[PDB]
């Protein structure tokens, strides 16, 4: 709506915004993240992973 | 999005369903003999 400028979704973090100069609505998404795991057969057998 | 991740389980639902079907088919065809050792066939009325 015209008076609204931000968006907070369910939690307190902002997920949408309004560009001041062009009055456009932009969705914001977090950058990619995740864990990294190493599968080894054992140093005794080999050194490949 | 705050470092919270959900990991998938090792056994998919199809694998668990296959286990259940193997147990139930073994029961209705061999009785209780497949638990002790090799499965041995017996007609159902005789088992009951
Ligand atoms: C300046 O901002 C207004 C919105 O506040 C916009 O409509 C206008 O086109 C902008 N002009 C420039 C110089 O970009």
């Amino acid at each position: 709506l015209p008076f609204q400028q931000f968006g907070r979704d369910i939690a307190d973090t902002t997920d949408a915004v309004r560009d001041p100069q062009t009055l456009e609505i932009l969705d914001i998404t977090p950058c990619s993240f995740g864990g990294v795991s190493v599968i080894t057969p054992g140093t005794n057998t080999s050194n490949q992973v | 999005f705050n470092g919270l991740t959900v990991l998938p389980p090792l056994l998919t639902d199809e694998m668990i369903a296959q286990y259940t079907s193997a147990l139930l088919a073994g029961t209705i065809t061999s009785g209780w003999t497949f638990g002790a050792g090799a499965a041995l066939q017996i007609p159902f009325a005789m088992q009951m």
